[PDB]
DNA sequence: AGCAATAAAGTTTCCTTCCTCCTTGCCGATAACGAGATCAACTTGTTTGCGGCG
């Protein structure tokens, strides 16, 4: 859950990631354009550690 | 003797004549909980006693109450076996009685205003086995007995606590059974003071003041009133002649006329006796004796009112003058004789600030309440509940009873609250004692410690339930409806069956049974502690507890309690040890009157044996007379001596009396160490049946009673005769005169085969009876996993022969042939289960099915339809149980497997196996199924054949049993219409339902006829009946746990023979392991050919002094012998008188044995049994310490015709050459253990990890890693070689990059070495900078 | 995470951090409305509270718990007591490539060997299996090597007999006291599940053959491998670093064959007759016609070096007990022959082997030590070896003195 | 409600639960006939059946001791699903060198298009426009790649 | 054998879409009961420092 202790949001900063019909989110694939809609992504960046 | 007994004797050498049969052994579980249910009237225990205790409660008004009035319980659903089976615990209902009563609050008490007399379910309960145990969902359990201190009063004195004073402070302390301590203390000056539940210190006579008192009446209880008195100018003053004693003059002391004591003189006690004699107390004196003297009492000017001097003020000559013209020509003071009479108490007085009672209220409230505002009641409040709330105090009078004894009052009971008397004399004894007289006393001795039972604890934990009840009760009976609020309808039964579930289930007493060997349940069961609540603990807990006390004689066994670190705490109960009422111990002994040993008992105290002396048993007593030798060796005062004849009051019974029965059944305990007698019987509980079971043949004498005791076996319940026999069940038919006349008097029983123990064992039962034969009560008909004809079966009997060999018994190793490991007799099973279980998901159902994709038929072929095994299989290590399966959800992949799958193209379901496998490592046979599924779903088919087979089972057996009964009931059925004419076999030829009509005469019989049909309806009544009932039960689902579908339950079979490393010893702390097995060829042999079995390391002996061991060896060799020499007529078919003659002297060899039997009572047949059991050896009884002799060992074996030493020449089967010296020889009976070569080992190469620090695991379960600590760092350093160590933390621990080149390396043949650095590091430095700190690192 | 039936476990940490931001959102929202301070006050205590209770919990004030009356634990002991890093995780490591048994004795044996059950070292050594197989090309890739394996050809034991040989091994008893409780042994791979083990070093391990277990390590690499074969070998460790002396102390049986055998009794028999050498004593005795333990004149040939480091030859006769002339065909050329005029207690030993090295250098003492140690095994068994309850001597001088 | 995290509504039905069951059970005077609790709640078996799964299941703690003094935790006693292992990926890599081996002779976009895809993990169809031939000799050009891959042996199935 | 066409079949997308459900926030209706404690710990113990504590 996001603002949380595990807080998906801070792997997932949200105002974020989001293609149109809701397949590529959430930082998951950084380099992704969704392919069926061809819509360029941006800004995005993983630790896990820290 | 008895039957059993008829079938094989074991000899005695015994010589004591002995009084007492052993008791019922486990008497004191079963008492108690006994005790704890059974509804008492007046003389309540627990449950009673608990709900009287919480006589009835009222409203937060005061206006409505219930009312308690008695109870009942019900009978269990399930009998034992289907509740273990089911997988429930085994439990009672409770039926309350209980009456709604309500006052009329307008009237006074018009309390006919509502009754609603009811009755109440509340709670099941556990109940008990006749054995001992609680099973609890299906899991056989018992709890252990405690020990712990009395409640009541204790006095100490510690001894230079600031060392700097060297000096004693001595101080009291009370403990009530329930509520708070408190504690008396002295300080380094010689002051009073107190605290509650260690609170911090304060004077003591503030809560003096507490209680109403004035310093007046406190010096007048503590203190003699040192009188002086004004007569006029000068002071005189009274004396009692025994004040001056020990001290010196001040003045000139005289009398009115007469000098007794000059200047600087001390006072005699000639002068004592001058001044007791002449009759004078009042006596001139200076003003000056005066200053420095302190007034008793607060005293005034009467016309003014004020405090001249306070009182306990040091007095002065000023003072004098103004009291003295105050109108006091009298002044009490204060005796000092600080040696005996010391003014601990002023001085504590005039240390402590506060006068009024209500401010030092107040001081004790904000010391026990701080912060909170100072509120009046608040404070009186908490006083008064500390100790004076019959809510939140109590004694258990015992401690009121052991208080009155610590007061030396008279009245043994009271209440469980205190009074001012008794807290006025307790400060009394602790300054008398300070003063000197008196004593504290120890805590070792038993006297003071008390045991504490089951039924207690279940008394508690149940009332603490009622507690939790009480609250919300008081919250709805003030506010709700009173006219309909039914009395049920407040209540609950959660907390109640929590708590009860809780500690059976949660307490650290109870525990699983060892269900190894009967020794081990009997004696774990036997077993006492300390610990737990009330208790105490290992590290905090020293030496002093630990050791021997001598009051333990008697009732504790010294010689058993482990080497762990809880050595001397738990301790076993003795043999003939018993209780106290209270919780005490006792012991009997046998009264010694006019010299002679009445043969009266006793059962005598941890106290009372103080006072007098008792007897020695292995004192030899003069037959009819007395003890015969003057100087007996007597016991009294916590030690033992020499005393006369006539003087004695007491003797023990026994010799044995101390001991533990796993003491007590090793021979010729009389002749070794006793550190390694202890080691002996810890190891003796732990051994393994064989397969069969084998006799030893050197005996003690007890074990018949366990044998019995233990309950594993079938019993004679009534006489009868042998009906049916099988190899799973009995019938008998009971005697007539037995047979009580409303049941036919049937009973039966179905045995116990394989089936597995908690520390995974086989299990089973067979006879030792045979059909058509009578039998008498109380008789076993088929033994257990261990034993034979009624006697303890364990080990095996075997021949050794002690020497060197060739270093394969260098440190007590073991050698041996391999014979044996042909006769298997020492293999053993071991019974492993296995389940799986289909869950509800949050998608939807697991389920159970043969087909599952990806698989070769290979593993199908064993499975049937549903996904399950046949039965009697073989199998092994990767084979699979149960084709479950899970309905599962999907996945995002990545080209990698998505052309894995390409290539392959084996489709992936919605579903995966959740399978049950062989793990690895193991292989063995199923034998047994069970399926649990839950009321509301379909039963998977398969199970419908286990309930449809079981059905058919149970349907058998219901069917046999009520045809059997039924089948004598036709008797009647013929017969009675026989009666009234004849149809002589017109009767019998034609179908026999067809006879009611056959001939037919009025007057009674057509009511004979309707009798007939009666019973026939009753019959066939009872029968679809009892068809119904059970087959409902055998239906009836089952209950489960949330998300749960059903479970499959498996069983296996696997059976463990010898490889060396295997543990074995004896009875005497011979251990040993194996290190090798020999061929028979190299054996050394005989004179005729016979090789041995087992070889040893003699050099052990006396660095060990296990010579008992020796002894037997004689033995050993010895009845053997005897056997043979019958076995020899055996087979040469001699003669009865022969064997009648031969025997009747074996057993008549010795002097003075007490045993005396004759056979010619015998008939022939009994001689041939006899003799076919005996042609494997004689067994003999050795009693511990009235034992066998050397005499009686020789001449055995001189009947034997053997060497008197019984050392003899053997020669090497290498080479067949003799040896030099003989070689004593014989037999051993020994033993086997669980420590097992494959028990144990474990390798890992690479595998599983964790996860937080990502380096391996530990278990062989778990596949584990081993450690590598400090030490073997510590030793390499030593060393120097550091690459290992970067090896042994870098990539054998957590480098993961590490593990994985290296791994790439060594498969590439390449052995180098690349570091990095571990993550456990940096995770300190990632806590580090959690905990604030700028930590970091200076990179190169 | 999550459990078998849904359950979760979790770090108390969490719900420490949980307490503060509560409280702390409560103190914005408080702020807003410039509430009367008592109430923030508070607020703070209990922020306070919280945040030291998070670093160390019963410390300040007394401690905060779960349902269960136990605490909830803290940052600090993650890093303290035993419990913590230091003591528990990182100077302490559980391994892989490890094992452990229940042991016993090879008496046989040479010191450096030690005994190896078969399936244990089998899998110990598993990757070079693997690499050797890919080099033979009988598993041409890695799953042929895993599946031959599995089925455990004959091949399998015979590659295994092809690498253990110079593949040392490291050995550890329980508790590590002084350096010499591991030792570095060549393997021998035998029939059971229990290692054997040579009995001599009972005393560096203080063990007793009663059911102990050792465990096992390996020196992966070459470095440790090398170290190991030079370092920690049976031949290095002989002597105490604490005290100059040797370990090697045997204990309690060969002791007692040669005490027994190098003993001079005069009762039985050729009593006192003339011989050329050892091997007559040899070929006699296994003959079985002369008592061993009997003095009787015979001819030895003693050497010596008084010359800078070279032999001197001569021989002379020595009416001398059997057994000495037996005894003198194993001593290595270097000493006199007073050296065995005793019936041999321990010390004589003791210094026996303390000559033997500090004059003769060390692997002849090492030799020397292996044949005590056979013959006397040897015939300590020929000997003839009981006690019984008439070897327990009472002195009629007992009952009158007490 | 802050500090608890399970829905309302549950509760509701957990009280429910404890009032009929409490109720019931005195009205009875005996336990545990489910079938009385999917009648007097007469909704649904499955409903409760579910619930109980949904409430009468709380959270546990990681670091409690094992039991017969603490000879280790729950922390060591603990077992994952989704593992690193060495070989799988080795040989899919193994594999991957094997696809341009295999179709290096085949024609030049298929060549491209299953290289890009499957190497660097990109666009599929992106090709199929690129090429614009309705990606039917797509379909048997990889249906022949597949058919190309079924000439060899490789175990991991 | 290589190349395309027509027809069929199965889709994945995917997007809406309108039913239904479900969850996040708020505000309300009679009147007054009591400052907590609540179920524990059993005092390890010797050494050493520091604040008093004169
Ligand atoms: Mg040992
Ligand atoms: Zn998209």
């Amino acid at each position: 859950e996001r603002d949380g202790l595990f807080c998906a949001r801070i792997f997932g900063p949200v105002k974020d990631y989001e293609c149109l019909c809701g397949k590529y989110k959430r930082l998951k694939h950084r380099g992704v354009i969704c392919e069926k809609c061809g819509v360029e992504v941006t800004q995005t960046k993983v630790r896990r550690e820290r | 003797y008895s039957y059993t007994e008829k079938k094989r004797i074991r000899k005695d050498f015994g010589k004591r004549p002995q009084v007492l049969d052993v008791p019922y052994l486990l008497s004191i579980q079963l008492d108690s909980f006994q005790k704890f249910i059974e509804q008492d009237p007046e003389g309540q225990y627990g449950l009673e006693a608990a709900f009287r205790s919480v006589f009835p409660i009222q409203s937060y008004s005061g206006n409505s109450e219930l009312q308690y009035v008695s109870y009942r319980l019900g009978e269990p659903v399930f009998d034992v076996q289907e509740c273990q089976i089911r997988g429930v615990t085994y439990s009672a209902p409770l039926r309350v009685k209980l009456r709604l009563v309500i006052y009329e609050r307008e009237a006074p008490e018009g309390t006919v205003k509502d009754i609603k007399e009811q009755e109440v379910y509340m709670g099941e309960i556990p109940l008990m086995t006749d054995n001992g145990t609680f099973v609890i969902n299906g899991t056989e359990r018992v709890i252990v007995s405690q020990l712990h201190r009395s409640p009541g009063v204790f006095f100490d004195s510690d001894k230079g606590k600031t060392h700097s004073s060297g000096k004693v402070l001595y101080n009291a302390r009370i403990i009530p059974y329930r509520g708070s301590w408190l504690d008396f203390e002295f300080d380094p000056k010689d002051n009073l003071f107190v605290r509650i539940d260690r609170r911090r210190k304060l004077p003591a006579t503030i809560i003096l003041r507490a209680l109403n008192y004035t310093t007046e009446q406190i010096l007048d209880l503590f203190f003699e009133k040192v009188i002086f008195e004004i007569r006029d100018n000068k002071l005189q003053m009274e004396l009692v002649p025994e004040r001056l004693r020990g001290e010196t003059a001040s003045f000139d002391i005289e009398a009115n006329g007469k000098v007794y004591v000059e200047k600087g003189r001390r006072i005699t006690a000639r002068h004592i006796r001058q001044l007791e004699k002449d009759d004078v107390k009042l006596i001139e004196v200076p003003v000056e004796y005066i200053a420095g003297k302190v007034v008793a009492k607060d005293y005034i000017d009467e016309s003014t009112g004020e405090l001249i001097c306070a009182a306990n003020m040091e007095l002065s000559l000023d003072l004098l003058a103004k009291l003295s013209q105050s109108g006091h020509k009298r002044i009490e003071t204060l005796f000092t004789n600080d040696l005996d009479h010391g003014p601990y108490i002023s001085e504590t007085l005039r240390v402590d600030p506060t006068n009024d009672r209500l401010s030092a209220l107040v001081e004790i409230y904000r010391m026990m309440r701080p912060g909170e505002p100072p509120t009046r009641e608040a404070a009186e409040s908490l006083f008064e509940n500390l100790f004076f709330s019959e809510d939140r105090y109590d004694l258990s009078a015992v401690g009121r009873m052991k208080f009155n004894r610590s007061l030396l009052r008279e009245e043994i009971e009271g209440s469980g609250i205190l009074s001012k008397d008794d807290i006025i004399d307790v400060m009394k004894k602790l300054i008398d004692i300070r003063n000197g007289k008196g004593e504290v006393d120890d805590i070792d001795h038993l006297g003071n410690r008390r045991i504490r039972s089951v039924g207690e604890m279940a008394e508690n934990q149940f009332r603490v339930g009622l507690v939790r009840v009480e609250r919300a009760v008081k919250e709805r009976l003030s506010l709700g409806d009173l006219d309909t609020l039914m009395p049920q309808d407040m209540i609950n039964a959660k907390p109640i069956s929590a708590a009860v579930k809780e500690f059976f289930g949660s307490s650290q007493l109870s525990q699983f049974m060892d269900q190894n060997n009967p020794l081990s349940e009997i004696t774990h069961k036997r077993r006492i502690s300390a610990l737990g609540p009330g208790g105490l603990t290992r590290e905090r807990a020293g030496f002093e507890v630990r050791d021997v006390h001598p009051t333990h004689y008697g009732r504790v066994c010294p010689i058993e309690t482990p080497e762990g670190p809880n050595i001397g705490l738990i301790n076993s109960l003795s043999v003939y040890a018993q209780t106290n009422e209270y919780g005490f111990l006792e012991t009997p002994y046998r009264k010694v009157t006019d010299g002679v040993v009445t043969d009266e008992i006793h059962y005598l105290s941890a106290i009372e044996e103080g006072n007098y002396v008792i007897a020695q048993a292995n004192s030899n007593l003069d037959e009819e007379g007395h003890f015969v030798e003057d100087l007996v060796t007597c016991r009294s005062k916590g030690e033992s001596s020499l005393f006369s004849r006539d003087q004695v009051d007491y003797m023990d019974v026994s010799t044995q009396q101390v001991v533990s029965v796993g003491a007590s059944l090793i021979p010729f305990l009389e002749h070794d160490d006793a550190n390694r007698a202890l080691m002996g019987a810890n190891m003796q509980r732990q051994a393994v049946p064989t397969l069969r079971a084998d006799k030893p043949l050197v005996g003690t004498g007890m074990e018949r009673a366990v044998a019995v005791d233990s309950g594993v076996t079938a019993v004679a319940k009534r006489g009868g005769v042998v009906q049916y026999v099988d190899a799973s069940r009995i019938v008998i038919k009971v005697n007539e005169d037995e047979m009580y006349p409303g049941e036919a008097g049937i009973d039966i029983y179905n045995l116990t085969k394989y089936t597995r123990s908690n520390q995974n064992t086989c299990i089973n039962q067979m006879p030792c009876v045979s059909l058509g034969e009578p039998v008498e009560r109380g008789d076993v008909l088929a033994d257990g996993p261990s034993t034979d004809l009624g006697e303890l079966a364990l080990g095996q009997n075997m021949r050794v022969a002690f020497m060197p060999w060739n270093g394969y018994n260098f440190e007590d190793s073991i050698l041996v042939s391999e014979r044996v490991v042909q006769e298997d007799r020492f293999t053993t099973i071991h019974i492993q289960e296995l389940a799986c279980v289909s869950r509800d998901t949050k998608l939807g159902p697991e389920e159970i099915t043969a087909d599952i994709p990806n698989v070769g038929e290979a593993a199908l072929s064993k499975l049937d339809e549903s996904g399950i095994v046949y039965i009697g299989a073989e199998v092994t290590g990767g084979d699979i149980l149960v084709g479950k399966v899970t309905p599962k959800g999907e996945t995002q992949l990545t080209p990698e497997e998505k052309l894995l799958r390409a290539i392959f193209g084996e489709k992936a379901s919605d579903v995966k196996d959740s399978s049950l496998r062989v793990p690895n490592g193991v292989s063995g046979t199923v034998i047994d199924v069970q399926v649990f599924t839950r009321d509301g779903v379909e039963k998977d088919k398969r199970a419908l054949e286990i309930e449809e087979m079981q059905l058919k089972q149970a349907k058998k057996d219901l069917s046999e049993e009520l045809q059997i009964l039924e089948a004598g009931l036709f008797s009647r059925i013929r017969a009675v219409l026989v009666a009234g004419g004849v149809e002589a076999e017109k009767l019998d030829k034609l179908p026999r339902d067809r006879w009611l009509e056959l001939g037919l005469t009025d007057e009674e019989k057509q009511n004979q006829l309707e009798q007939l049909a009666e019973q026939y309806d009753e019959l066939k009544h009872e029968f679809e009946k009892k068809l119904e009932a059970k087959r409902r039960k055998i239906t009836q689902g089952d209950d489960l746990a949330p998300g749960v579908l059903k479970i499959v339950k498996v069983y296996l079979a696997v059976k463990r023979r010898i490889q060396p490393g295997d543990k074995m010893a004896g009875r005497h702390g011979n251990k040993g392991v194996i290190s090798k097995i020999n061929p028979i060829e190299d054996m050394p042999y005989d004179e005729n050919g016979t090789p041995v079995d087992i070889v040893l390391n003699p050099l052990g002996v006396p660095s060990r002094m296990n010579i008992g061991q020796i002894l037997e060896t004689h033995l050993g060799m010895a009845a053997k012998g005897i056997g043979d020499k019958i076995n020899a007529m055996l087979k040469q078919q001699q003669e009865v008188a022969k064997l009648r003659e031969f025997i009747q002297r074996a057993y008549d060899l010795g002097a003075d044995v007490r045993q005396k039997v004759d056979l010619s009572t015998f008939s022939d047949e009994e001689v041939m049994r006899l003799a076919e059991n005996l042609r494997k050896g004689m067994p003999i009884a050795t009693p511990v310490f009235d034992g066998a002799k050397e005499a009686e060992i020789k001449e055995l074996l001189k009947l034997g015709d053997l060497p008197t030493s019984g050392q003899i020449r053997l020669y090497d089967g290498r080479t067949g050459e003799q040896f030099e010296r003989p070689v004593t020889v014989g037999y051993m009976y020994m033993l086997k253990l669980n420590h097992l070569v494959d028990d144990k080992m474990h390798a890992r190469s690479t595998g599983s990890y964790s996860l937080v620090t990502q380096q391996p695991l530990g278990g062989k379960a778990q596949f584990g890693g081993q450690r590598f600590g400090e030490m073997e760092v510590w030793a390499l350093e030593a060393y120097g070689a550091a690459y290992t160590l970067q090896e042994m933390l870098t990539v054998k621990s957590d480098d993961v990059n590490g593990r994985t080149k290296m791994y790439k390396n060594i498969v590439d043949g390449n052995h180098q070495m690349e570091p990095g650095m571990p993550e456990s590091f940096n995770v300190l430095l990632k806590e580090i900078r959690s905990l604030g700190i700028n930590i970091e690192l200076e990179d190169e | 995470v999550p459990l078998d039936g849904g359950r979760f476990a979790t770090s108390d940490l969490n719900d420490l951090y949980r307490r503060v931001i509560n409280r702390n959102n409560r103190l914005k929202r408080l702020l807003d409305l410039a509430a009367p301070d008592i109430i923030v006050r508070n607020e703070k205590r209990m922020l306070q509270e919280a945040v030291d209770a998070l670093l160390d919990n019963g410390r300040r004030g007394r401690a905060i718990t779960g349902s269960n009356k136990r605490p909830l634990k803290s940052l600090a002991d993650m890093i303290k007591g035993k419990q913590g890093r230091f003591r528990q995780n990182l100077l302490g490591k559980r391994v892989d490539y490890s094992g452990r048994s229940v042991i016993t004795v090879g008496p046989y044996l040479r010191l450096h060997q030690c005994g190896l059950p078969k399936k244990m070292a089998l899998e110990l050594f598993k990757p070079f299996i693997y690499g050797k197989l890919e080099l033979r090309g009988l598993a041409t890739t890695i799953k042929a090597a895993k599946k031959m394996v599995e089925r455990e050809e004959a091949v399998v034991w015979d590659i295994l007999d092809e690498v253990i040989r110079e593949h040392p091994v490291l050995l550890n008893r329980a508790p590590t006291l002084h350096r010499l409780g591991i030792q570095a042994f060549e393997p021998v791979l035998i029939e059971g599940k229990a290692i054997q083990l040579h009995p001599l070093v009972c005393a560096a391990y203080n063990a007793d053959f009663d059911g102990d277990q050792m465990a096992v390590h390996v020196p992966l690499t070459l470095e440790a491998q090398l170290e190991a074969r030079a370092l920690m070998m049976s031949t290095n460790n002989i002597l105490s670093p604490a005290n100059g002396e040797p370990i090697i102390v045997p204990s309690q049986d060969v002791v007692l064959g040669l005490y027994y055998m190098t003993r001079d009794c005069v009762n039985a028999k050729g009593e006192g007759m003339v011989l050329t050498g050892p091997k007559e004593a040899e070929r006699l005795y296994r003959s079985g016609l002369a008592s061993l333990h009997a003095r009787v004149k015979v001819r030895i040939t003693e050497y010596e070096k008084d010359a800078n480091g070279e032999l001197v030859a001569k021989t002379s006769l020595k009416d001398t007990t059997v057994g000495r002339a037996i005894l003198w065909m194993i001593v290595p050329k270097g000493l006199p022959y007073s050296i065995v005029n005793q019936a041999l207690g321990k010390k004589a030993i003791s210094k026996m082997l303390n000559t033997c090295y500090r004059i003769l250098g060390l692997k002849p003492t090492v030799i020397f030590a292996d044949q005590i140690m056979y013959t006397g095994f040897a015939y300590a068994a020929r000997s003839g070896a009981s006690v019984g309850i008439d070897d327990m001597v009472i002195p009629e001088k007992k009952h009158e003195i007490i | 409600r802050s500090r608890d995290w399970v829905p309302r509504s549950v509760r509701r039905n957990a009280r429910e639960v404890a009032q009929a069951i409490g109720q019931l059970e005195q009205e009875l005077g005996r336990n545990a006939t489910e079938t009385e609790v999917a009648e007097r709640l007469g909704i649904d078996i499955a409903d409760y059946r579910q619930m109980l799964l949904d409430t009468n299941n709380s959270q546990l703690f990681s670091y409690d001791e094992w039991r017969e003094e603490h000879g280790d935790s729950i922390e060591l006693v603990t077992d994952d699903h989704q593992r690193e292992n060495p070989l799988q990926q080795l040989l899919d890599s193994n594999l991957r060198q094997r696809v341009m081996e295999a179709i290096e002779t085949l024609p030049e976009r298929e060549k491209l298009v299953l290289t890009l895809y499957y190497q660097e993990e990109l666009n599929l169809k992106e090709i199929g426009a690129v090429l614009e031939v309705g990606e039917s000799r797509v379909s048997q050009l990889h249906s022949q790649a597949i058919k190309r891959l079924r000439t060899k042996l490789g175990k991991l199935l």
